[PDB]
Parts: C-alpha cells; structure tokens; sequence
RNA sequence: ACCUCGGAGCAGAACCCAACCUCCGAGCAGUACAUGCUAAGACUUCACCAGUCAAAGCGAACCUCAAUUGAUCCA
C-alpha cells in the first residue's frame, strides 16, 4: 500500500532514529530545582516527613475499624471447600462446531483440556470441572460426556439430542495426571489407582438420578424416562443408532484414563509399553 | 357475557387485568454504603445463577 | 488449530459464520483471529468510559471509519467520537456498540 | 502489613480481615454488626433484627481491606453449594 | 379483519364508584 | 477390557448386560396419565431480554381422548375463563428464562389440574380476603325480592 | 430490685428467651409464642444467670 | 345506555335499548328503533353501570 | 475544678457552632411478653464505628418517659 510506497525513499532505518511510542515513555521526576524542591514534594515537618509512620490501619490510639467487628464463620475452612469451574452447554456446542471438540470420541477431562475449553487448575482445590445448564436452548450435539457435577437440566438437555452423562469423581492426584499426561508420562511413576469418594458423597455419586459411575445400571431407564416425562420431548432409543458402541463407554472405575491400565508405566521415548509381571502388584493395581 | 360475545356479536370477548405501576427503587451506587445484604436483589432481573463466557 | 470443518447448513448456531469467498471489493478489509471468530471486542479505561475497538483493521481506515459512522448515526441521532489510528490496525467507537457491529461486518462480508 | 518480608519478599495479608470479613468478587466485602450477642435484653426487636443483617462497608474501608490483602483475596471462587454465589456478579450498572 | 374487535390495549372508566368496588 | 474389584458388573452381578442401562421402559409404562405429546401444539412466541421465555401449549379440549367424560366436564367446568373460543385450552408459564422450565411447568400445572379435576370429594379451604364481599353483594342483591309472578 | 431469669417452655424443646422478674416474687408462667409450634404454649423459669 | 362500555372511543358509549312515541303508559304500542341487546361487561374490567334516561 | 450523655439563653424564624459562661438531671421505672418472623423507602450528633421511623405479607385477639449506657479478644 502506500506503507511501502512512502518506505522506498527516505534514508535507511538503523539505530540512529529509534522513536518510542508517544505516551508510553514518561520522564523521571527528579526532586531538584524550585517546583520540585525545597521540601521534595514532602509537606511540612513531623512525621509526614521524617517517614516514622505508623502501620496501615492504625488510628492514632483509636480503636480501627478492622477491629471493632467480632469475628464470623465467612472464611473458616475455604482452604477445603471443592471448587468446580463452570461449564456451559452453549460453550460447549461453540467447541464442537469450531472442531475442537470432535463428537466422535467420549469426552472426559483430558479431551477438555487439549480443546483449551475450560482451564483446570491442579491446586487451588479444584475435584474437576461441573456442568451449567445455560445453553439450554438451541443444542444439538448428541454425544457422551463425562462431567464431574451435571444439574437435572442439562443431563436432559443432553439425553434429548441423545447423549450420555456420566457423573464421576477423582483425588486431586488424578486430576494432576489427567491435566497433563506428558509430564506424568515423562516423570517415571507408574499409573496409579483412583480413589474412592469422601464420606459426604457416597450417596451423590451412588444415586440413579446424577447418573453416578457406582450406581446400579438398572435404575438409569426409569430415570431417564422420568425425566423424559417431566421436561417433556419423545425420548429416543440409542440402541438403533450406529453410535452403540462408543455410547457405552462407561469408563470402569480404577483406571483414570481409557484404553490404559494402573501400573502400566508410560515412557515417550521409545514407543514401548511395560506390563508389570508377578502376583502382589496385579492383586494391588485391581483392588 | 361469553356466550353475549359468542352469539350476539360475533367477535371474541376480550380480557383485561389491574395492573399495577413498578416501585420506585433509587439510582444503584457502586457502594452501598450501610445497606442489607438484599440490596443487590432489588436491581436484579433473574432470581437464578447466570454465567457467561463459562 | 485445524480449520472448522464445512457444515450444511451455513447459518450455524451458538452465533458463528465463515467468512464468504472472494470477499468484496472494498479498500479496507477485516481479519480473524486463531479461533475465526470476528473481531470485535470491548475495552475500558477507568470506571465510567465505554468503548468497543476493531484490532483487526486492513487497508484503507477512512473508509471503514465513514461506513461505521453512517452505520451508527442513525442509531445515536449525533456523530460518534472514533480515533481513525492508522499505526495500528484499530479503530476505537465510544459506546456499547459489540453484537451491532458484529452482525453489521457478518452482513457486509467479513 | 510487613510490604517485604525476609524469606520469600512477597506481601503479607491480615487474617483478622480475612475473620471479621467477607470480599465479593464485585469489590464489595461483608460485614457484621458489633454487639448483636450481647446485651439482647435491653434493645428493642427491631434493633435486634437490624444488628443480624450483611452490611456492606465504604468506599475507604473497602479499599483499606483490598490494601490489607494480597492477590490471592481478590480471585473468583466456584463453590459448589455458595449461599453468596449470586452476589459475586453485580447487574445493572450505569456509572 | 372484524371491525368490532376495536377493544385497544387501554381501556379506562369513568365511574367514581369503581376504584371502592374493587378493594383497590 | 480392564475391570478390578469395584467394577460395574461384580458390585450388581444381576445387571451385567451390555444394554440393560440404554433398555426403555416403554412396554411397562404406557398409561394414561403420560400425556401424549403429539395432540399437543407447543409454540413459543416471546423472546425477552426481565429475561423470561413464554411457553403457550393449546389443545381442543373436547377431542381428548386420553381424558374420561367426567373428569372432563369437571375440569371445564371449574376452568371455563381459560377455554378459547374454538375450544382450545391455553395454558402458558412466564417463570424462568429457559423453555424446557417452562415446558415442564406447564405439564406439571396440566397434570395436577386433571389430578384435581377427578377426585371430587375436595374439602375447599374457607377464605376471607376477595370472596366475603362478594357473598355480602349476592346476599344483599337476593335479599331485595318480594314480588309474586314473572316469566321472560 | 430486679432480676432476669430464662422462660422454658413445655412442648417443643430448644428455644427459651429472657424477661425481667421482681425479686421478692415466686415464678412466673406466662404465655409465649413458639415458632416451632406456632402457638401459644406454657413457660416455667428455669436457671438465672443474671442479679441486676 | 351503558356509561362504561365501550372499548374504542372513551368518551362515547353504547347504545343497549331505545324507543320513541310512546303513547303515554303504552309501553307496548309505540315503534321501535334500536333493539335491545343485554350488557356486556368486559373480564378484568371494573364495574359499568347502565342508565335509563326517559 | 472536671473526665459519659440530655435540656434551658448565648446560637432569637431550615440546620451546625465552643468556653474553667449561669442552672436541672440521668447509670432507672407503675402494668400485659405476637417485646414473633420477613420486607420498599429515609434521618443520621458535621468521617467511621453506632442509633431511630416505617409501606406490605404470614401469623393474633378484634407499649409510656429526655440522658437512661459498654465494642474487639476471651470465659
Ligand atoms: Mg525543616
Ligand atoms: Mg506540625
Ligand atoms: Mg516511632
Ligand atoms: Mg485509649
Ligand atoms: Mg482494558
Ligand atoms: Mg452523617
Ligand atoms: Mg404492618
């Protein structure tokens, strides 16, 4: 365009006419002089002056205002509380459209994680990633997902279009290692096994209505038609479909990954798998 | 007076209801300074956890 | 990032449209992003200004800046306040003026 | 507050804010009312029900309590049963 | 179209003993 | 392939199918309090954004045959202000913003309405707020009669 | 003078308030509301922990 | 005629039953001109009220 | 001589204003505990901490005086 029509004349550009950006670069102010002297821009005399300042908050002997408020339970055990990072199914079939989440293969975490959809923290406390019934309307994705908390609405969001729901939970080391399988395969540790829910979710993870992976499978159609019934819409079979086979992709318990074992140890280098051998590491790895 | 509208002047009958006006509620500041905690339900549309970008 | 693949249906849903092929003939051009989406976001200095800026701007930046204009006089009654910065490829429009813009450059063939 | 400390050199909080208080991610922290579990024989009903209310603070107390804390006050939490969930998001702001 | 549905979306009345009728 | 002890088919050894989680029930759930969905016209013709969706199903009541005759009347009956002109029973929700709350709403309101509408013997709760002085206007409007004779 | 005592009430257990009382007096039975019952019950005094 | 009726124009009203030469307490001899038509009260309306101006 | 608060003139007719200017006082009381629970809108002792009035609903038969007082922690 004209960028290069006005570039071709002029002198070379070299080291001799670098020009920063107007407004970035602000002089120094420098407490010498008249305007900026006498007192250095300090006030009169005092501790103002003489920098001997109390800390922040202090009121000259009076009581502070972070002080005279009794203390209350608003923070007590914030470092143990389970935080999930919101998803919504708009979201989620923006990804799929885009590509990059393919509805061709069961999507879990770490599927999750190279769409760079959500952002799992390791730390923080963080037991996975929930599931927001936001993108109710307008939905048409029909595949199986795997989301650690998922509300009524959008299970049957999903179950309408025809998807499966699979509602599981995993220690903070699990969700470490699905994160980021690379480094976990380049560290040198053999996979582990997943741990079992805490006492206050047994009974939320073995229930039939939050399409828990403990829960008895012969309680999922009465619930499915149920909800079927209530948010209204003719509930399809996926026994017809020609999808039956990746649909059932229940993901067995003690394996926090898919195709892969606890105990198989992973090395990059050199495309080979190791099978641990013996008798006490096989009953270990399937307790 | 359905059956009026319906066979005597052939047209629908139609409804009406007493509405009322909205309350007044003042300009929302950015710190409400000593206010409850409902402050922020007064302004607010939906009584139901919204997201965004999420 | 592997490219979107080619649905049926090109008005395809949660809000999203390829851009068409041999785009028209016009000075300016707008570009797109890693994700292929449009554009055009929002911005905020202090507390109180609103502004929406197009940090995707390609070619002639009077023109675009006289389409906007004529685009939004009838939406406001006055003349918007832009900043035509030709160093960079931005144009900054004072107002919460996002989704309008957005549909404005969908229909126009961006 | 201790704005350098000698091992790590990073910036020190005040668990007593962190106790008596409560910051929501809009830039408002909760408060309570002092003297609402003493003396309760002596006030009337409806300064009892006025003491047991979430009041919110200032403009300079506000920004007392943010200059009291670090960056890690100040992020977005996801809990999953939050009673204080649909407060974070402030709604309906002109200036 | 029937040209007696002129009902309009704001009907008033002009009787005083109205508004104590209704308990409003 | 891999299944240790906690696994899906040894905790419930009489549920190891490979399809009996997907199997619907429709063979022994097919009663007529279901509510068929293909008689019903569910249209949406409001999009707010105050962001609340509107959900209106109508159906021509005198046609349902999934309905008894005296559960019908009754419930025409008790609800003759909702019945449109050509018999057509409007029932719509304004409550939450998405349409599948609202669907499932308005089936809940259908389904307590036909469940209240059969069981006659219904004890009626006495009020006193709106109805006292319309009983007092009745009474008083039949009080003032003392003629002989009329016909018309 | 007086002295402040704490009322018990006899069905539904749990919640009890405070009223002032002469010193030179017995004990009272009044009648006071319960949210629980949301009725009318009978309160005893039981245990003073205040002299004023 | 009905004071509180009509939909259209507020300040008007309808017309219910009218008539012309009445031959003194002959109610029954004189010609007619308007038939009569029972009143129709809309639903979330207040209460009309019906005069009869002889 | 005083260490907290209220009233009368200084400060006269919206408001605020001090003195080691001159006077009355208060650290309580005579009777029922719906002296129950929520919830629009305001004044605010010149900041804050604090105090006070109240639309309406569920619940029930159909509150007087002027100051009249005590926060953080802990038990
Ligand atoms: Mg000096
Ligand atoms: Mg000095
Ligand atoms: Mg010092
Ligand atoms: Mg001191
Ligand atoms: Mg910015
Ligand atoms: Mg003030
Ligand atoms: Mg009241």
């Amino acid at each position: 365009a004209r960028a290069l029509d006005l570039l071709r004349g002029l002198p070379r550009v070299s080291l001799a006419n670098l020009k920063p950006n107007p407004g970035s670069k602000k002089p120094e102010r420098r407490p010498r002089g008249r305007r900026r002297g006498r007192k250095c821009g300090r006030g009169h005399k005092g501790e103002r002056q003489r920098g001997t300042r109390p800390r922040l908050g202090f009121e000259g002997g009076q009581t502070p205002f972070y002080i005279r408020i009794p203390k209350y339970g608003f923070n007590e055990g914030h470092s143990f509380r389970r935080q999930y990072k919101p998803l919504s199914l708009n979201r989620l079939q923006y990804l799929i459209d885009l590509g990059r989440v393919d509805p061709s293969q069961p999507i879990d975490l770490t599927q999750l994680v190279n769409g760079r959809g959500v952002t799992i923290q390791p730390l923080k406390r963080d037991y996975g990633v929930q599931l927001v019934e936001e993108g109710a309307d307008t939905f048409t994705a029909k595949v199986n997902i795997e989301v650690q908390l998922a509300s009524e609405l959008a299970i049957a969001a999903i179950e309408k279009n025809g998807g499966v729901v699979t509602t599981a939970f995993y220690d903070p080391r699990s969700l470490d290692i699905v994160c980021k399988p690379v480094p976990f395969f380049l560290r040198g540790q053999p996979i582990p096994k997943r741990m079992l829910p805490p006492e206050e979710l047994v009974p939320y993870y073995t229930d039939a209505k939050n399409r828990g992976y403990l829960a008895d499978p012969a309680k999922f159609p009465e619930a499915r038609l149920e909800l079927a019934r209530k948010y209204g819409y003719i509930l399809p079979d996926i026994t017809k479909d020609e999808l039956f086979k990746m649909l059932c992709t229940r993901k067995d318990p003690r394996q926090i990954f898919f195709g892969l074992a606890p105990g198989w140890v992973v090395n990059m280098a050199d495309k080979k798998i190791l099978k641990p051998t013996d008798e006490n590491l096989l009953k270990y790895y399937t307790s | 007076v359905t059956y009026i509208f319906h066979q005597l002047l052939d047209m629908r009958e139609p409804v009406f209801e007493f509405v009322r006006p909205p309350p007044y509620h003042p300009k929302q500041k950015r710190f409400p300074h000593r206010q409850p905690l409902r402050y922020l339900d007064r302004y607010r549309d939906s009584h139901e956890p919204t997201y965004g970008i999420y | 990032i592997p490219d979107p693949p080619k649905h049926e249906h090109y008005p395809t849903p949660s809000g999203w449209q390829p851009p068409r092929d041999p785009p028209p003939n016009l000075p300016y051009f707008v570009r797109r992003s890693r994700m292929h989406n449009i554009p055009v976001y929002k911005d905020i200095t202090h507390g109180n200004r609103q502004m929406t800026v197009i940090r995707k701007v390609e070619g002639d930046i009077w023109a675009l800046q006289k389409d906007v204009e004529d685009f939004l006089s009838p939406l406001l009654g006055k003349t918007p306040v832009t900043q035509v910065n030709e160093v960079t490829g931005t144009l900054r429009i004072k107002g919460y003026f996002d989704q309008e813009l957005k549909a404005w450059l969908l229909e126009k063939g961006f | 507050l201790t704005y350098f400390s000698a091992r790590k050199g990073k910036r020190k909080t005040v668990k007593a804010v962190i106790d008596r208080f409560l910051r929501l991610h809009c830039g408002l922290w909760v408060r309570r009312k002092a003297g609402y579990k003493k003396k309760l024989w002596k006030k009337t009903p409806a300064r009892k029900k006025r003491l047991r209310e979430f009041v919110f603070c200032n403009k300079t107390q506000s920004k007392l309590l943010d200059k009291m804390t670090t960056s890690f006050w100040k992020r977005r939490n996801w809990y999953v049963d939050d009673p204080y969930q649909k407060y974070h998001d402030r709604t309906n702001l002109k200036v | 179209p029937v040209e007696n549905e002129a009902v309009a979306p704001e009907f008033t009345n002009r009787n005083p003993r109205n508004l104590e009728l209704l308990s409003v | 392939e891999f299944k240790s002890i906690y696994s899906l088919d040894k905790l419930y050894p009489e549920s190891q199918g490979s399809d009996t989680a997907w199997r619907v029930p429709n063979g022994a759930k097919q009663a007529d309090s279901d509510i068929p969905l293909d008689r019903l016209t569910i249209s949406y013709c409001r999009s707010s954004g105050k962001v609340n969706s509107k959900a209106e199903v109508r159906f021509h009541l005198a046609t349902a045959e999934w309905i008894a005759e005296p559960v019908r009347q009754k419930i025409a009956i008790t609800h003759k202000n909702k019945i449109n002109r050509l018999g057509e029973l409007i029932l719509t929700s304004e409550s939450s913003r998405y349409q599948f709350r609202n669907l499932a709403d308005c089936l809940q309101k259908i389904r307590d309405m036909i469940t209240e509408a059969s069981q006659t013997p219904k004890e009626p709760t006495k009020e006193d707020v709106k109805l006292h002085r319309i009983r007092i206007e009745n009474m008083n409007r039949e009080r003032l009669r003392q003629k002989r004779i009329h016909s018309a | 003078k007086n002295i402040l005592v704490r009322m018990v009430s006899e069905a539904g257990t749990g919640f009890c308030f405070n009223t002032k009382r002469n010193r030179l007096r017995e004990k009272l039975t009044l009648l006071h509301y319960d949210p629980v019952v949301k009725q009318r019950v009978l309160f005893v005094e039981k245990k003073k922990i205040r002299s004023l | 005629t009905s004071l509180d009726g009509h939909l259209l124009e507020p300040d008007a009203e309808y017309l219910h039953w009218l008539l012309t030469n009445i031959p003194g307490n002959r109610v029954a001899e004189g010609q007619v001109t308007c038939p009569y038509l029972p009143p129709f009260p809309a639903r979330g309306s207040g209460i009309h009220r019906l005069a009869f101006l002889l």
